[PDB]
RNA sequence: GGAAUACUGCCAGCUGGGACUGAGGACUGCGACGUAAGUCAAGGAUGCUGGCAUAAUGGUUAUAUGCCGCCCGUCUUGAAA
RNA sequence: AAAUAUGUAAGAAGUCCUUGUUACUUAAUUGAACGUGGACAUUUGAAUGAAGAGCUUUUAGUGGGCCAUUUUUGGUAAGCAGAACUGGCGAUGCGGGAUGAACCGAACGUAGAGUUAAGGUGCCGGAAUACACGCUCAUCAGACACCACAAAAGGUGUUAGUUCAUCUAGACAGCCGACCGGCCGAAUGAACUAGCCCUGAAAAUGGAUGGCGCUCAAGCGUGUUACCUAUACUCUACCGUCAGGGUUGAUAUGAUGCCCUGACGAGUAGGCAGG
RNA sequence: GAGAACAGAAAUCUCCAGUAGAACAAAAGGGUAAAAGCCCCCUUGAUUUUGAUUUUCAGUGUGAAUACAAACCAUGAAAGU
RNA sequence: GCAGUCAAGCGUUCAUAGCGACAUUGCUUUUUGAUUCUUCGAUGUCGGCUCUUCCUAUCAUACCGAAGCAGAAUUCGGUAA
RNA sequence: GGUUGCGGCCAUAUCUACCAGAAAGCACCGUUUCCCGUCCGAUCAACUGUAGUUAAGCUGGUAAGAGCCUGACCGAGUAGUGUAGUGGGUGACCAUACGCGAAACUCAGGUGCUGCAAUCU
């Protein structure tokens, strides 16, 4: 979270996270429109937390 | 009868399986295609700087 | 019939620039090229002798030979999947002196001189380059600049 | 107060593994997302920032 | 573009060594969240000044609540929108208890009778109608009259049991 | 589904035990497999791998190749190891002493190794004398000296040699072999 | 002017209902609760009660029902054709 | 003169200091290469990734291809002919598009549970005859990408909007003595725009929004939530494959073993393996 | 463009202007202005030897081409080519 | 092949009763091409005769609207297969 | 600073007009025996620096001058373009999303910089 000097290897040490589908749906009808238009697929900024948490 | 003529389709694909390699360079490259009277005189410049170490070491 | 000869399609490519023609100036002839020099290849139409094939136009390679009027340049082109080693014998009107590596020397040299500053002081080096960064927090003054508020403009025809 | 821009980002790949163009496809591998609904952390820099947005 | 908020969005060109302190610009943006509103901002500013989002930065974003949200108001609405064959301007009047609720019903009307989706609509100006009698559109005027009372005939009551044991009535 | 960045269920190209059935060879491996595992000695790993090699990869190490390696500075007394058979070479004359640990020695090799007063050690004997393989000099025969490796990569302008049954004139010297008939290579 | 409330977000806050799973098989690990003796939910289910031999239960087979299922082989860009 | 695409560099094979060789080179101890001896590491000199890096031999099939988006040539055009890039079909099932080579979603060892994608949730049919604002009445209404067509041109149908003109210096309709006046008391006139609908709109067996049927929809535009279920995602058991690690120091009955760990599993032609 | 016996639209002579608007065998494109054009002077590098390199490419052949080496020549005051 | 739209012009007068140039939007698949997907281990190839049924872009007949319809005749059109 | 021999970049250096130019240098200019070249001492050659001169070449300045060089949230984030959706439209086309982004236009400013050598109120 603090990034910092060894973030490269600290993050690379971490295996990529295997996640389930969002519990309670993706909130949109269609995923592959951009978040600003139709939802998902893009940088949703702080809204990544509500999503990732539901995929956890 | 008539048939296809040419295509490049799928060739980028085939050439990326095992493909695209790299020039596989070494130090001390080959001298191929260098001035002859350089590579002639260059022989004796090395022929002579040999004796220089065939003396110094003793 | 199809026509594939040596200089085909080079019409615009081998043209000299608008209001640049005739004899090539002396900076080109007065340049020195030793082995290992990294040179950019761009042909010159005024000089027909010893000019690159249209492929090597824009390519950059390391000169492997120095002769009377020309320098041999080794270049890497891809055929099928691999790069073979091409070597061209090109005259000096068609050879530039590549600025790609030139700054790297001015980088190393500045790196060694900043090393003596950690030798004579002992602070941390920070030698290797780092890409542009997220920027930072700041404060924007409303003093003398107060946000002026805009709306969208209506539709009107201008002709 | 204009906050510091974010230094740290979390990317979960929401697209399957089928029918992806090479340059995005290679990028998703370099960010270590080769499987759907998987995610990694990424340090935000104009180097990796361009790896995103191309992957968007 | 879902259920609507108002945002003061303030942004500026990036400062340069030549020009520190470039001018701040504010827009009121009706959007469903901060990510759209921020994006919405740059959309119009790129339609006005020479700026990209890449070249600029956003100084602030703040939500704007209605000051008198339980007070009924009459709203003027100025809208530019593209149509199928052309792009034109409109004045509409909406009577509601906030600007959000009014823009909320604005986009539906532009969808219902003009087939105008969000992306093809610019909201040029939305302001409260200061007095009555400055109200132009007659479909608002009807509810401005003194001592206004009307019935709601033919009452249809949603059932729950799928079979009912008497002929229902609408009488209200 | 995964987008695979490398090929699934690929096996490494290297052998595991030999392909040979020789029960004694299979024992020497059982020895040196154990050795290489329970030691720090890298030599045992090296010998273990070299025990799986195929007769093309274990070319004969000539005695003269052993002798010249003892003339190496500082290695003079070391016991030399060859993981394959060792040959006699009449071309030398004065051959030093040492001891040579190999799989097999030709009759001339063995007998002439001892005429200079030296031992032919067999690989388990070498293991007992040198469990960490210390003060050992490992020798390899040439594998590119082979016949078949002369014809490999036979292209135009590659100067290699063609697969050919008879040889002389009349055989593949005319068109393409000289500027006078066709072209040259 | 002093709250309240909404909204978004955090808690290594406390609790109720349902579902599937019990891989492993002496001890070795990391722990936590302990003044201690010791106890535990801490490197994978145990305790308790009952039910079954004219048999519970499981296999096969026939029939029925819900949904599904075009003729293989071949050539072919493409075959139920 | 772009965008996209494109050659090169980002080090220890580095940057330098010195001065030995030669038949080359210079006015020349000038050079040129190649050496001798010596100065400097710690972010060793961008990010990101690496399921390991390099190398060799041999040999199957193939050498009719086709499709989508985009750029693109010939042709009035074609389910036509021909190129470019990528993705696909072929060689591939699965969920969705009723139906379907190529579309959308997702790629497949055997299973359980959870969640989802594309697509849906009146009834056929799993899932709200859900909430919300409007529009639409069609004597073939309409109903959702690819996709299974309709155009110019019209409409005093209805809906919103624009412009210009008149109007509280009281108009416009109406009743009252062309024009004027009294009462009234807020609009009026014309030209337009585009929504839905209507005309435009003619073919041969009887018939197809998939089907019934639906009219404040079960239609069209828009918003907000709940819900349904793929061979996909998450958790776990089991089979196999590949990889890494431990282990006859033993005490039987297998060291090709026994044991621990991680990842992976589509397939025609074809190759190889174990049976 | 402005100027001279016959001499006229067209003969030969002059001056000024002239970035190539001409010429360079030919197709077309590129290139060239104290030249690559016009004109004159001298010559036979359109020669000997034998390798390397580029295009096409399988990195075979062939055609054409580029930079050298070793000779022996042409040209010029020369550097050069 | 069939039919729209604009309406310069025709029709004594008079665009549109009936017509209609320049243009322009279409439909149709009883024309001919274009193509080469299906069929070359075979789908009997012209016309007629016979018989059924469907289409409507209506020749007649039923009921109508329009006319440059006095009557008579004719012409344009609607519901009509 | 002027000036010249050789220059580098090769218009901020070119074009057109009109003025100004001390010192030195450059020229213009006098000469036709000799080498030399032409139809023609015009160009080329040689002699002289003596007979003459800034009129020109040349160097500067001036021009709401031509052209050229430069700048800018000037126009323009326009044209175009990379990526995206089961976006809109019968179509032709078009919008939106994440990015890259001109040329014309316009306003504004500028009109050679400089190397080695020599020389001069
Ligand atoms: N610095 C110790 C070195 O030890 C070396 O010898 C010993 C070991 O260090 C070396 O071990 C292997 C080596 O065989 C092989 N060729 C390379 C491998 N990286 C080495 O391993 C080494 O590095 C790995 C990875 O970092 C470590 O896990 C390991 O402990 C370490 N010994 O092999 C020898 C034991 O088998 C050399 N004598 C020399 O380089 C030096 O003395
Ligand atoms: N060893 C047995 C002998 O081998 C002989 O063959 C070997 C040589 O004698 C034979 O060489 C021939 C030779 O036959 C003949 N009489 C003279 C000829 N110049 C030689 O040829 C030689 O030069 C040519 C190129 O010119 C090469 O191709 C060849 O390899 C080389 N050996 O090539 C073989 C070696 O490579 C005979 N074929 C055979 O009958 C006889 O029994
Ligand atoms: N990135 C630095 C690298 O250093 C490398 O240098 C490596 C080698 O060149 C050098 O090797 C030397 C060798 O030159 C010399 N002729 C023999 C000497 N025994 C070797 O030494 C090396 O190997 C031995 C044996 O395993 C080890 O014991 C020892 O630790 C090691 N320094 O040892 C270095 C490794 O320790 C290379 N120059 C190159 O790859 C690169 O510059
Ligand atoms: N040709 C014979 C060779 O000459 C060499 O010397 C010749 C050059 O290599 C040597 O030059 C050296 C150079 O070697 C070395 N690597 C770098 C050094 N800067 C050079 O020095 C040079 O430049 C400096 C000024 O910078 C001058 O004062 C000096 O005279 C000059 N030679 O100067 C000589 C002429 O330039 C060495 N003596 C040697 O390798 C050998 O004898
Ligand atoms: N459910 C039927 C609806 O009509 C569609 O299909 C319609 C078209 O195929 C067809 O339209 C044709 C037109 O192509 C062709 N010119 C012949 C016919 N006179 C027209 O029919 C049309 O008549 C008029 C307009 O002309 C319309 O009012 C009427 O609704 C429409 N049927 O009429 C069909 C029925 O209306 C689709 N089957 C379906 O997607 C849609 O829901
Ligand atoms: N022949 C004696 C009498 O004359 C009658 O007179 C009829 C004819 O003179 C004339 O009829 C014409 C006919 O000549 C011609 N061949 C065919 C045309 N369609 C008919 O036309 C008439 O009749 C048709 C059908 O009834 C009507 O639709 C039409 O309006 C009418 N003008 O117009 C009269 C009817 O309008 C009839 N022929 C007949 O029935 C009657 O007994
Ligand atoms: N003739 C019919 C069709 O015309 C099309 O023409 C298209 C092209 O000429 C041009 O499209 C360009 C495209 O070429 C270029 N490579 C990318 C660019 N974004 C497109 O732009 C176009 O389409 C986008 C789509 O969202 C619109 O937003 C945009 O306004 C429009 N100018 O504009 C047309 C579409 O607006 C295509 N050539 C092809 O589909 C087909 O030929
Ligand atoms: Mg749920
Ligand atoms: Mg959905
Ligand atoms: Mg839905
Ligand atoms: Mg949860
Ligand atoms: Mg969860
Ligand atoms: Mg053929
Ligand atoms: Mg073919
Ligand atoms: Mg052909
Ligand atoms: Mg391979
Ligand atoms: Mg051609
Ligand atoms: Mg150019
Ligand atoms: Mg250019
Ligand atoms: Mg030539
Ligand atoms: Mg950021
Ligand atoms: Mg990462
Ligand atoms: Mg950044
Ligand atoms: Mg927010
Ligand atoms: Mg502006
Ligand atoms: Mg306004
Ligand atoms: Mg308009
Ligand atoms: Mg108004
Ligand atoms: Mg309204
Ligand atoms: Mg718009
Ligand atoms: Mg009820
Ligand atoms: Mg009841
Ligand atoms: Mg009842
Ligand atoms: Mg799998
Ligand atoms: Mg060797
Ligand atoms: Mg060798
Ligand atoms: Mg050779
Ligand atoms: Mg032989
Ligand atoms: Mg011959
Ligand atoms: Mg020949
Ligand atoms: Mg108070
Ligand atoms: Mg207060
Ligand atoms: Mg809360
Ligand atoms: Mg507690
Ligand atoms: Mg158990
Ligand atoms: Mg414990
Ligand atoms: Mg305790
Ligand atoms: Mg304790
Ligand atoms: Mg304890
Ligand atoms: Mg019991
Ligand atoms: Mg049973
Ligand atoms: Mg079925
Ligand atoms: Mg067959
Ligand atoms: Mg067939
Ligand atoms: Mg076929
Ligand atoms: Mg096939
Ligand atoms: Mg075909
Ligand atoms: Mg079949
Ligand atoms: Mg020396
Ligand atoms: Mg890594
Ligand atoms: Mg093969
Ligand atoms: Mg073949
Ligand atoms: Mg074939
Ligand atoms: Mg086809
Ligand atoms: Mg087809
Ligand atoms: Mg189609
Ligand atoms: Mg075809
Ligand atoms: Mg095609
Ligand atoms: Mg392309
Ligand atoms: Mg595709
Ligand atoms: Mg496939
Ligand atoms: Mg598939
Ligand atoms: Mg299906
Ligand atoms: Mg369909
Ligand atoms: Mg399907
Ligand atoms: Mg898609
Ligand atoms: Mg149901
Ligand atoms: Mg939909
Ligand atoms: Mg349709
Ligand atoms: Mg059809
Ligand atoms: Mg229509
Ligand atoms: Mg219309
Ligand atoms: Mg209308
Ligand atoms: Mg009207
Ligand atoms: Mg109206
Ligand atoms: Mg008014
Ligand atoms: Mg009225
Ligand atoms: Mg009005
Ligand atoms: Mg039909
Ligand atoms: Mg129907
Ligand atoms: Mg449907
Ligand atoms: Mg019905
Ligand atoms: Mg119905
Ligand atoms: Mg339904
Ligand atoms: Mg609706
Ligand atoms: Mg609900
Ligand atoms: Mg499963
Ligand atoms: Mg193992
Ligand atoms: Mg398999
Ligand atoms: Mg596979
Ligand atoms: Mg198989
Ligand atoms: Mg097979
Ligand atoms: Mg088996
Ligand atoms: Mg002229
Ligand atoms: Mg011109
Ligand atoms: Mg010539
Ligand atoms: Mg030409
Ligand atoms: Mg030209
Ligand atoms: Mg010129
Ligand atoms: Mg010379
Ligand atoms: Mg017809
Ligand atoms: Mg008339
Ligand atoms: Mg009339
Ligand atoms: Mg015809
Ligand atoms: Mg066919
Ligand atoms: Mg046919
Ligand atoms: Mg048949
Ligand atoms: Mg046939
Ligand atoms: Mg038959
Ligand atoms: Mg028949
Ligand atoms: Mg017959
Ligand atoms: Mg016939
Ligand atoms: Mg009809
Ligand atoms: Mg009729
Ligand atoms: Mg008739
Ligand atoms: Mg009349
Ligand atoms: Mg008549
Ligand atoms: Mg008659
Ligand atoms: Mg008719
Ligand atoms: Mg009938
Ligand atoms: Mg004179
Ligand atoms: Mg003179
Ligand atoms: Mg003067
Ligand atoms: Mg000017
Ligand atoms: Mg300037
Ligand atoms: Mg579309
Ligand atoms: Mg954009
Ligand atoms: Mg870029
Ligand atoms: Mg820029
Ligand atoms: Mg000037």
């Amino acid at each position: 979270i603090t990034v910092g000097p060894h973030f490269k290897q600290a993050n690379n040490f971490l295996w990529p996270f295997k996640l389930s589908n969002p519990s309670g749906g993706w909130g949109v009808p269609r995923k592959f429109k951009h978040f600003i238009q139709g939802g998902s697929f893009g940088n949703r900024e702080e809204f990544i937390n509500k999503l990732v948490k539901s995929m956890n | 009868a008539k048939s296809k003529n040419h295509t490049a389709h799928n060739q980028t694909r085939k050439a990326h399986r095992n493909g695209i390699k790299k020039p596989k360079t070494y130090k001390y490259p080959s001298l191929k295609g260098v001035d002859p009277k350089f590579r002639r005189n260059h022989k004796h410049a090395l022929h002579g700087t040999a004796k220089a170490l065939a003396a110094a070491k003793k | 019939g199809k026509s594939h000869g040596y200089r085909s399609r080079t019409r615009y490519m081998f043209q000299r620039d608008f209001r640049k023609h005739g004899a090539v100036h002396l900076s080109t002839y007065l340049k020195v090229y030793k082995v290992g020099d990294i040179v950019d290849i761009k042909a010159n139409g005024s000089i027909q002798k010893g000019m690159p094939h249209k492929f090597y136009q824009g390519k950059t390679g390391v000169v492997y030979n120095v002769t009377k009027s020309s320098v041999g340049v080794i270049i890497n082109k891809m055929v099928g999947n691999r790069y073979l080693e091409k070597r061209l014998n090109l005259r000096v009107e068609h050879i530039k002196h590549s600025k790609c590596r030139q700054e790297f020397l001015e980088r190393v040299k500045a790196n060694a001189a900043k090393r003596a500053e950690a030798k004579a002081q002992g602070v941390a080096v920070q030698l290797k380059r780092q890409p542009a960064q997220p920027r930072e927090s700041r404060i924007v003054s409303t003093e003398g600049n107060v946000p002026q508020t805009l709306a969208p403009v209506p539709y009107e025809t201008f002709i | 107060y204009v906050e510091a821009q974010h230094k740290l980002v979390f990317v979960v790949r929401i697209k399957g593994i089928n029918k992806i163009p090479p340059k995005p496809r290679k990028v998703l591998q370099l960010l270590r997302l080769t499987r759907i609904n998987s995610g990694t952390f990424v340090k935000v820099t104009k180097a990796t920032l361009e790896l995103l947005k191309l992957i968007e | 573009m879902a259920h609507f908020k108002e945002y003061q969005v303030i942004g500026r060109r990036l400062p340069t060594e030549s020009v520190p302190e470039p001018k701040l610009f504010r827009m009121r943006i009706f959007a469903s969240n901060e990510v759209i509103a921020k994006s919405r901002y740059w959309y119009f500013l790129q339609k006005l000044h020479k700026v990209k989002k890449a070249s600029g930065e956003i100084v602030s974003i703040n939500q704007i609540n209605e000051a008198h949200p339980t007070k009924v108001k009459n709203f003027g609405v100025w809208v530019r929108y593209d149509s199928r064959s052309g792009t034109h301007n409109m004045y509409k009047e909406i009577r509601d208890v906030s600007r959000v609720a009014a823009v909320e019903t604005l986009y539906q009307d532009m969808a219902a009778r003009h087939r105008a989706r969000f992306r093809s609509i610019h909201i040029l100006k939305v302001a409260e109608i200061e007095k009555t009698a400055d109200v132009k559109r007659q479909y608002v005027k009807q509810f401005l009259t003194k001592d206004l009372k009307f019935p709601l005939p033919h009452r249809v009551q949603k059932s729950t049991k799928t079979f009912s044991y008497k002929r229902p009535s609408t009488f209200y | 589904g995964i987008d695979h960045t490398s090929k699934q269920h690929k096996r490494s190209g290297h052998r595991t035990a030999p392909k040979s059935d020789n029960v004694y060879l299979k024992l020497l491996v059982k020895l040196y497999t154990f050795l290489a595992r329970r030691t720090d000695a890298p030599f045992n790993k090296v010998v273990l791998k070299a025990l799986f090699l195929s007769k093309i990869n274990r070319p004969p190490v000539s005695v003269s190749r052993i002798a010249r390696a003892l003339k190496q500075e500082g290695a003079a007394n070391k016991t030399v190891v060859v993981v394959g058979t060792v040959t006699d070479d009449a071309r030398i004359f004065e051959f030093p002493k040492t001891t040579v640990a190999a799989l097999r020695f030709t009759a001339g090799a063995r007998a002439k190794i001892v005429k200079a007063g030296g031992e032919c050690i067999t690989l388990d004997q070498l293991a007992v004398r040198a469990p960490k393989g210390q003060n050992t000099l490992i020798l390899r025969g040439p594998r590119n000296s082979r016949e078949a490796v002369r014809h490999f990569g036979m292209g135009p302008h590659k100067g290699k040699a063609p697969r050919i049954l008879s040889t002389g004139r009349k055989f593949e010297r005319a068109r393409g072999r000289r500027r006078s008939k066709g072209f040259k290579v």
